[PDB]
């Protein structure tokens, strides 16, 4: 099974920082909607919209935003066939890199062939986040560079 | 633009200071201005000068060399002055380091440029 | 086979803490990506979402906010004790078919959990004015 | 509400969230089946409590870079009295975890090293020293207690 | 490194190589590892 | 040779980036890794 | 083929940054923040000024041999809430290893009995060629 | 495979032992790192929980004060105890499902046994003034 | 910053003492002090003095023999002899031993200016 959700450790905790963050939040959806909404026409309507959310917290709206985001890229990118895949090399050579990035200005995650990556300056560390050198070394297609670096 | 944003990896990053170029003087722009936006409505800026966080920088101006010593200004003019304030935080606009010695530095230059503006008009109306 | 799937048991942890790893990653890179002009998280993020950005501090990792990305024994639990509870809600008449939707339809438990105080608040305000005006409809008749 | 709880419940609250954050972000469990493979395999068992960057961590320590001294046939690592931990760490880790002390010769020393791996020795002194402390004996005011 | 799967041959010999070839070394076939590999599983699922 | 990189930010020009990029091209060993020819025989 | 060589750069530089204690304006609390080399102490109020060095992660991509890209601190700093210098870049992994060592792959301990049943039908087939 | 695994039990209660340890080892750790001015300690944890620090007891372990890292069959069982607990008590309408939620998601004995006691005293204390009420309008009928 | 702090392990830990340094003296600087601090409402401090506990050392008094004898200091001023009172707790924050010693040197340091001052106050009005 894969629900790899992301949850907060300790939902019954809120602090006053927490509260001062929602207030902003909250003042700011209130700015906008008396902005957007045209001389009562619909200003109820954003606030019957926005009343709900006075009973959620600054944890629950980031642990919110952070599982729309994972759950679209998710099933957009079909993730786990990435993980089978890094699996499988994992059982070849025992190693098991992803490398994540933005392209074209969306995030994307990509597995990095165990050959076509040199890792350098760790400290027998068992973790590839604590090198402080890596270099990719691929072939890519044109198509590629350019759509990667037209800007 | 290659003014305040870092266009890479296909996004659009800034650092919050707004580059407003290739407009033209107010004398020589027939509508007056750039008028980015309308608040007084009339929101006009030139080719010269420089916003960060609605306030403008302006170019025509100078710094008096007692508000180059304190405040360690280094550009000529005020505009100047941001544009090499805020040359690290253009290659790194999500540091929170980088925002954060952009917003002090920020202030420093808008109270040296309100210091300016009083002094020059006191002395004017003198 | 249960005494064969221990031998393997080891691979299959450590690949499940490289996922977790590598969707972190790929969470603090989403929330870069955030902060970019792009127009696709006006789609599949909500407003409050979009607005979360605004507020400073989100440079930072989520797991110095109190949020992780978890695959255990215990979020499924929960997961299913809340399935179970809304169910248990939509009988008794207290919970709303457009609700259980919702939770059906949710990917976050917070947003399950609030949307089941949401209506169990409701529903209880409502059965206490309904109580009120039956009551206060008895005491005018009376007087 | 918290007029009905007690000293011992809030302690005990704040302790379960800290080790209910933690274990969920470091996957503790993980740490501790290596730990038990390396118990398996030397009888051996250890980790290792810190704070870096402010945050407490885990690790654990590999019974080949661990020194153990002047212990009394003890099978427990705490009644230990000098323990020297000896391994390479890369300049990466160094710096972060030592930024707030580092001296800018320190800093220019990691740099002018040759970089023929580019690790360093990092060698960490554990060791109980002793002080002089003083056992007051005084009498409450209010009471002749 | 036994687990590993390197063995030492001047751990069960005196050594009358190193040169990595059957003739004059000893084969190591891995068959302690599904043992430790049971019990770290079951240990993860505890 | 790598360039240097204790420096403020100004010095770190557009040459001293190419440097360090020149650096990478003309580069393996690794403490916990296997060679790539062990890898590759695997594959 | 007609493609590209790509080589991609990722390595962690140092950055000068400065510890500043100052002093809340309102209750008498001490407060610490981090700033660039280039902020200016505020003198005259008691803000106590440290430097430090810090590790920043830096990117740059070499396409062909002739074309540089991307030379800058990478836009994406998985930074820390209280230590500037914890940074990574994308790449994620980790090695199937046991106690700092090399790792033993699956593959690595089946493959002499793959090699020896090789062998073994090589027997074979040349018993049932003959 | 019963009798089997007692052969190795040895080995995973040592084990036990020393995760036990080491989480104490983690937690003073942590206590430790609270009075260090770490704003992360204010997210992960409560108003009380980061006012505990400012009492000037906090320097000593916390096996003196009465609380022990624990997994026993003695805690499995009172968390089951509990839940079962609370699930009776949804049931009859003694327990809210908001609590109930908050229960789900405490980690704490403590919080949820408080929990239950709050919500049952709240629930008698407005079936009795109901009775009051409701005695009292028929009381000022009759006269 | 090193004053009465030690920041180490990526942490920030006091031993309640607060070196007030860097300021200036009370004429020397434009807003007459630091001002630590909201309560009077101008709290100012100048550079050489310390607080614990809200209480404030000064520098520009000195010790007499006598109140140095008795209570035992070692500074030729209070600040001084707060500064060498709160040496072993600097490197100890955590100490539940010395807290309780560094809360009893600054209780009797405290008296002991107390004293000084009620002295100087009943001589000059003498
Ligand atoms: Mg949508
Ligand atoms: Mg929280």
């Amino acid at each position: 099974v894969f629900d790899f959700k992301v949850v907060v450790t300790n939902p019954n905790a809120i602090s006053e920082i927490e509260d001062n963050k929602k207030n902003e939040l909250l003042q700011r959806l209130q700015e906008m909607i008396t902005d957007t909404s045209i001389s009562e026409d619909e200003y109820n309507i954003k606030l019957e919209k926005l009343n709900d959310y006075y009973t959620y917290e600054w944890q629950d709206i980031r642990e919110v935003r952070a599982n729309e985001l994972l759950n679209h890229y998710i099933k957009e990118y079909d993730i786990p066939l990435i993980f089978n895949n890094g699996f499988m090399d994992a059982m070849t050579c025992g190693e098991e890199i992803y490398q994540c990035d933005i392209v074209g200005g969306e995030p994307v995650i990509e597995r990095v062939n165990p050959l076509k990556i040199r890792i350098f300056k760790s400290g027998y560390s068992n973790k590839v986040e604590d090198a402080d050198m890596i270099i990719l070394e691929d072939y890519w297609s044109p198509g590629r560079v350019i759509d990667t670096y037209y800007d | 633009a290659f003014g305040g944003w870092l266009n890479t990896q296909g996004g659009d990053f800034t650092n919050g200071v707004t580059f407003i170029n290739e407009g033209g003087s107010h004398e020589e722009n027939p509508y007056q201005g750039i008028q980015i936006g309308v608040d007084g409505a009339p929101n006009l800026v030139e080719q010269g000068e420089v916003v960060y966080d609605d306030y403008v920088f302006s170019d025509r101006m100078e710094i008096p060399d007692d508000i180059r010593k304190e405040y360690k200004l280094r550009g000529k003019t005020f505009a100047k002055a941001a544009k090499s304030a805020q040359r690290e935080s253009e290659e790194r606009p999500n540091d929170p380091l980088s925002t954060k010695g952009l917003q002090a530095a920020m202030e420093r230059i808008a109270t040296a440029q309100e210091e300016a503006r009083q002094r020059k008009e006191a002395h004017r109306e003198g | 086979t249960l005494q064969s799937s221990h031998i393997t048991e080891w691979l299959f942890t450590i690949h499940d803490d490289v996922k977790k790893r590598a969707l972190e990653c790929f969470l603090e890179t989403a929330k870069v990506a955030l902060k970019g002009r792009n127009k696709k998280f006006q789609y599949i993020l909500s407003d409050t979402s979009t607005r979360v950005m605004e507020i400073d501090g989100d440079e930072f990792a989520e797991a110095d906010y109190g949020l992780v990305v978890d695959n255990s024994n215990g979020t499924q639990e929960l997961q299913q004790k809340l399935d179970t509870l809304a169910q248990a809600a939509l009988q008794t008449q207290t919970l709303s078919f457009s609700t259980i939707t919702k939770l059906y339809t949710s990917s976050s438990l917070a947003e399950k959990q609030r949307l089941i105080e949401k209506d169990e608040k409701q529903i209880r305000e409502r059965q206490a004015q309904a109580q009120k005006e039956q009551l206060e409809a008895q005491q005018q008749i009376a007087a | 509400d918290y007029y009905t709880y007690e000293w011992q419940d809030i302690r005990e609250v704040r302790a379960n969230e800290l080790l209910n954050h933690y274990i969920k972000e470091y996957d503790i469990p993980l740490i501790f089946n290596n730990g038990f493979m390396d118990a398996m395999t030397c009888g051996e068992e250890i980790y290792q409590c810190d704070i870096v960057g402010g945050e407490p961590v885990i690790e654990r320590v590999n019974p080949l870079k661990i020194r153990i001294f002047k212990s009394g046939y003890s099978n427990k690592v705490e009644d230990a009295d000098m323990i020297i931990l000896e391994d390479y760490w890369s300049p990466g880790r160094v710096i972060d975890t030592y930024y707030d002390v580092l001296s800018p010769k320190d800093i220019k020393y990691i740099e002018t090293m040759p970089d023929y791996a580019g690790n360093l020795r990092v060698l960490r002194l554990y060791w109980k020293s002793k002080r002089k402390i003083l056992k007051v004996k005084s009498y409450d005011p209010e009471t002749g207690e | 490194d036994l687990l590993n799967g390197r063995l030492h041959m001047s751990d069960l010999e005196l050594v009358l190589i190193k040169a990595a070839y059957i003739p004059d070394r000893l084969q190591h076939y891995p068959i302690m590892n599904s043992k430790l590999n049971v019990l770290r599983g079951e240990e993860s699922k505890r | 040779n790598f360039p240097r990189q204790m420096l403020p930010f100004s010095k770190k020009t557009k040459q001293w980036r190419k440097d360090c990029l020149l650096w990478a091209n003309q580069k393996n060993y690794s403490l916990v890794r296997k060679s790539v020819i062990h890898k590759k025989i695997n594959y | 083929a007609g493609n590209l060589r790509v080589l991609r750069l990722y390595w962690k530089s140092k950055r000068k940054i400065l510890k500043v204690k100052s002093y809340d304006p309102e209750t008498g609390e001490e407060e610490w923040n981090f700033y660039p080399e280039n902020y200016v102490v505020n003198k005259e109020a008691g803000e106590e000024v440290q430097s430090f060095w810090v590790n920043e992660a830096w990117e740059g991509t070499m396409i062909g041999n002739e074309i540089f890209v991307n030379m800058r601190p990478r836009l994406i700093q998985y930074n820390r809430l209280n230590n500037p210098s914890r940074c990574h870049f994308g790449i994620v992994g980790s090695i199937y290893n046991l106690n700092d060592s090399r790792p033993f792959s699956l593959v690595d301990m089946m493959k002499p009995y793959n090699y020896l049943y090789d062998a073994i039908h090589d027997r074979l087939n040349k018993a049932i060629a003959s």
